[PDB]
């Protein structure tokens, strides 16, 4: 669905510049922010 | 219509005739098909149309009488041939292998004993090239050669 | 009949007829004009 | 039942006794084979529905052999028909109007003179035989230089097909 | 007792009798076994889905190679549903 | 009057959107078989009833043809294998769930 | 060497297996695989083929809900294409925007 | 589903009998929807090593319909491996000798060219007419829908359909017709 | 009176697929509100058990349920036995309902909690290259670091 994602401006690969790839994967259960991911 | 009776006395009588249905949706059209908006929307199945344009014993009616354009008339002729071969006209008959979309006369094709290379392959024709411009209602075109 | 790629009517009585999937020239007055399509 | 056109009757099993001259009134010698009917008894009938095939059948058996040298199932079959064991049983495809009750004696006069018959038997076995006796091959010349090659097949095939075709006439049991 | 089924831990003999005893002790009509789904039958590998109905309302269903192993199974499914020890039940809170 | 899919074979799917539009809610309760759609469950005077214990031994050919017809397979499944493969097989296989 | 290259081949064959199972489940719901995949992406559902085959096998009511969602998205696309003007977008055809 | 381990496997990997009808139906479309189900490609638990095929029973294989001129143009080639044993028979000649051969050959050509093919072909059953054996008839679940819709001959149209279709042209009232 | 455009009923006059009328948006919006209210009340009452979720983690999508073990193909900078919150939940589902993110569900709506229980290595992987007749042959053995995490709880909250 790359052309549709480009038509909505949301990259073409869903692993590109969105919240699904750029938000942190996890956090401590108490609520502390995790260290930033390397990628 | 008109009939001729032989008893030796032969006489011609005029019988009742059908008329065109009252209001065509496109009155500016030139042949009966164009008028009734049927330019590319009829197949070999449409015997309720082919029956209107055939003779009682299976033959076609001539163009100067049906009013059909040459394109339509040839398309109707091929559709009627294919309907007769498929067996969809059981009461328009002269004087077991089930078929459909039969282009050629079944007694006049020879078997493909030597199919060629996959680049010059003897294909089997299916349907009629005259109905290429029929409406697809699909995203792959018609396959005229199998 | 004679096998021919181009069929030609050699009389006014020659008639072109397509039978058995092939065109043919038949003549009932001059049968030497019989021709078979190849 | 009476003979209707297009029917087919049973046949017999006969012992080949031998050969004899027979002269016809024109003065023509006509060698004949003597087939003696020993103890032909019809032994079984099978209907068209049971016999998966287009005709019914009637098993017929010939010479009387020894019970002591037969098998229990074959010996049990002959016990229920009340007949001594036979050597060979043959199946004769018959129409339904020609059914003869199992256990019935068949005789030489089932056939009549001036008639035409078909005779089937196993041929005389010649053992492993070469190409000259088994298939009429011409062989190779006797003299004129020939090495150990006089009754052998020549080429068995061609070089392009890297094999031997099935059914190639080669030496074997005759 | 984490990923184990009830009758893998608690061994029972006759689940239809246990099921009709529990239904009787809670004022419910006895379960009628009815053939819900069937594949094969003449074969050596049949599939039978037998459903247990109570007042023409389906309470359970079970599969098996025989109609009788399906009815035993359907009784076991009904017993698991009534006792609350089912597969889709809420997991333990640790 | 609109159903995206027919509602009579697995579940009764109802699709909805939240008011923010951020999440899709699907409600899918199971569809139960109707009783009207089910079927009912299918149903020596003097001597003892001796058990009819006969087992005819079939030779390898007829037995394999009988098994092939029973299970709708071919014969090669039922022919044996040799010692190399037989000792190659793992007789203590890994089991998960 | 075969072990080293069979890593690439394992990835390809596992994706082909997931696509085959998803095709089977979509055809059980009367849908085709390109329709399900494209219209879920249009619904902004970014489930991959591994978990879609997993839902086809172990959560069939969830999979029927997803096939219904893709069917609705396809019907809304068809309605928009035929309308061609400025009818409202369609309830499931709205796109949540991120900044 | 709260089933026990053994009945759950049995239910998941159980074998299903599907009924398909010929009668005015393209052989290769019958063969496509037959080979999918013989492979098990319609189950989402499919795997080439899970023996997940299903039984397919095809009826009225004598009444299949070929499109075009395939009845005289298609040729089934075979060779009895003796010299001179190359035989070529048209589709009509094979239909006249064996009424299930055409559908059988199309299904066989569509199955995967592996050693699981003849096992699937043993789970296929083909019958030339409406007769199916009683044991097979008592093993069926689901008659699949037919690929072609059957065009409906002219004498089969109801008078409502005939007078609903408009008369397109008016004939001259003096033509002999 | 045939309207301008009437095509008589032939096989190729009308599209072969059925005509579908979608619901009107107003009554459908109200129906959507009712469905959301029903599923929310189901969450409030607690008419569910054994939730599953689809969770994005380490470039991968995992369908997880409670008490499960997943093997992550890298180290994660957490000590063994450490409880973390899986945070990018694409889907959460139950018997009788399912909640779908676009593409990510709310962190006010779902929590996934996992515990690091193992930080290990993989078994040796052999990378061998070989090209014929060109003396080319190379062998490397690698061992990827790995982290087993247990899914502990999947909890949903009434927020629809
Ligand atoms: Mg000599
Ligand atoms: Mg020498
Ligand atoms: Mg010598
Ligand atoms: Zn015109
Ligand atoms: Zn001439």
């Amino acid at each position: 669905g790359g052309q549709w994602r480009l038509q909505q401006g949301l990259a073409a690969n869903p692993s590109g510049y969105g919240p699904l790839t750029e938000l942190p994967d996890w956090s401590y259960a108490d609520g502390r922010p995790a260290p930033p991911m390397k990628g | 219509f008109r009939e001729v009776v032989e008893t030796t006395i032969i006489e011609g009588r005029i019988t009742a005739t059908p008329k065109e249905s009252p209001n065509p949706p496109n009155p500016s059209g030139q042949c009966p098909i164009c008028r009734w908006n049927l330019k590319h929307k009829y197949n070999y199945d449409d015997v309720l149309l082919l029956s209107q344009f055939i003779r009682p014993h299976g033959g076609m009616l001539p163009r100067k009488i049906t009013g059909l354009c040459q394109e339509e008339h040839r398309k109707i002729e091929e559709c009627v041939k294919m309907a007769h071969r498929a067996g969809l006209l059981p009461n328009h008959r002269p004087r077991q292998l089930n078929r459909y979309l039969t282009r050629w006369a079944p007694g006049s094709v020879k078997p493909i004993y030597k199919k060629g290379p996959r680049w010059n392959r003897v294909r089997m024709p299916v349907g009629s090239p005259l109905l290429r411009d029929n409406v697809c209602y699909s995203r792959t075109p018609w396959k005229l050669y199998h | 009949f004679k096998n021919k790629t181009v069929l030609k009517k050699r009389c006014k009585d020659c008639y072109l007829v397509k039978r058995r999937g092939r065109w043919y020239v038949y003549c009932k007055t001059h049968p030497r004009h019989k021709q078979r399509q190849m | 039942h009476p003979w209707e056109p297009g029917s087919f009757r049973v046949g017999l099993i006969a012992l080949k006794l031998g050969m004899m001259p027979l002269w016809t009134k024109d003065g023509q010698k006509h060698v004949v084979t003597l087939l003696q009917v020993q103890d032909c008894h019809v032994l079984k009938y099978t209907s068209k529905e049971n016999c998966n095939g287009k005709m019914a059948t009637l098993s017929v058996g010939g010479k009387t052999v020894s019970r002591f040298r037969k098998a229990t199932s074959i010996l049990e079959f002959y016990r229920e028909l009340g007949l001594p064991p036979k050597q060979t049983v043959k199946i004769f495809n018959i129409t339904d109007n020609a059914a003869i009750k199992p256990g019935t004696p068949l005789y030489a006069a089932h056939f009549r003179p001036g008639q035409y018959v078909d005779v089937t038997a196993k041929t005389i076995g010649k053992g492993f035989q070469g190409v000259m006796k088994r298939w009429g091959f011409k062989g190779q010349p006797a003299t004129h230089g020939q090495t150990k090659t006089h009754r052998r097949p020549g080429a068995v095939a061609t070089g392009d097909i890297g094999r031997v075709w099935p059914g190639t006439k080669m030496p074997g049991k005759m | 007792m984490t990923g184990k089924e009830l009758f893998e831990m608690w061994k029972i003999i006759n689940p239809m009798g246990l099921l009709v005893e529990e239904l009787k002790k809670r004022n419910v009509s006895a379960p009628e076994s009815r053939l819900t789904r069937q594949s094969g039958g003449t074969t050596a590998l049949p599939l039978y889905f037998v459903g247990l109905y109570c007042d023409k309302k389906l309470i359970a269903e079970g599969p098996g190679e025989t109609v009788l192993v399906a009815e035993e199974e359907a009784a076991r499914v009904a017993l698991r549903k009534l006792y609350g020890f089912t597969e889709n039940r809420r997991p333990w809170n640790y | 009057t609109y159903s995206p899919l027919p509602d009579d074979y697995n579940c009764n799917v109802e699709l909805a959107l939240t008011s923010d539009g951020r999440t899709i809610v699907c409600y899918h309760p199971s569809v139960d078989i109707p009783y009207e759609h089910t079927k009912p469950i299918p149903r020596d005077q003097v001597l003892k009833t001796r058990l009819e214990e006969k087992v005819e031994h079939l030779e390898e050919g007829p037995m394999i043809e009988q098994l092939s017809k029973m299970f709708f397979t071919t014969k090669h499944r039922w022919y044996p294998h040799g010692r190399y493969h037989r000792c190659r097989k793992n007789l203590n296989p890994p089991k998960d769930r | 060497v075969k072990c080293t290259k069979a890593r690439y081949l394992k990835k390809k064959n596992m994706r082909t297996l997931w696509i085959n199972r998803i095709t089977a489940a979509s055809q059980e719901h009367g849908l085709k695989y390109p329709a399900l995949i494209g219209n879920l992406v249009k619904c902004q559902v970014e489930l991959n083929r591994k978990v879609l085959a997993d839902l086809a096998i172990y959560e069939p009511k969830t999979f029927k809900s997803l096939a219904a969602l893709a069917s609705r998205r396809r019907h809304e696309g068809f309605a928009a294409a035929l309308g061609d003007g400025k009818e409202p977008e369609g309830i499931f055809s709205r796109v949540v925007q991120y900044h | 589903s709260s089933f026990s381990r053994a009945p759950q496997q049995w239910a998941t990997f159980a074998r299903i009998w599907y009924l398909l009808d010929g009668k005015m139906q393209p052989p290769g479309k019958l063969a496509a929807m037959a080979s999918i189900r013989l492979q098990g490609l319609h189950k989402p638990v499919y795997h080439a090593l899970s023996d997940c095929g299903d039984h397919v029973v095809i009826m009225n294989t004598r009444h299949i319909a070929f499109s075009g001129n395939k009845w005289e143009q298609k040729v089934y080639s075979s060779h009895t491996g003796y010299p001179g044993g190359f035989r070529q028979v048209t589709a009509a000649q094979l239909h006249l000798r064996d009424p299930v051969a055409i559908v059988k050959l199309a299904i066989y050509g569509m199955l995967p060219k592996n050693l699981h093919r003849r096992t699937m072909m043993e789970r296929l059953h083909l019958f030339p007419d409406e007769y199916i054996p009683e044991d097979i008839l008592k093993n069926l679940v689901e008659e699949l829908p037919q690929p072609r819709k059957i065009p409906k001959r002219l004498d089969e149209y109801t008078q409502e359909e005939i007078d609903a279709f408009p008369r397109l042209w008016t004939p001259p009232e003096d033509y002999r017709l | 009176s045939y309207l301008p455009g009437y095509v008589p009923k032939t096989s190729l006059s009308s599209p072969p697929w059925p005509e579908v009328v979608l619901p009107d948006p107003v009554e459908e919006t109200r129906h959507h509100a009712e469905v959301v209210k029903k599923v929310n009340e189901m969450i409030v009452t607690g008419q569910y058990g054994r939730l599953f979720a689809v969770v994005h983690f380490a470039s991968r999508q995992w369908k997880v349920t409670s008490e499960d073990l997943i093997l992550i193909g890298n180290e994660l900078d957490l000590a063994c036995g450490e409880r973390i919150r899986l945070e990018k939940v694409l889907l959460v589902g139950a018997d009788n309902f399912t909640l779908l993110g676009k593409p990510l569900l709310g962190k006010d709506l779902v929590r996934v909690e996992a515990t690091v229980i193992e930080k290990t290595e993989s078994w040796p992987r052999i990378i061998m290259r070989f090209r014929k007749r060109k003396n080319f042959k190379k062998k490397r053995i690698v061992t990827t670091p790995q982290t087993v995490l247990r899914i502990n709880s999947i909890e949903i909250a009434p927020c629809l």
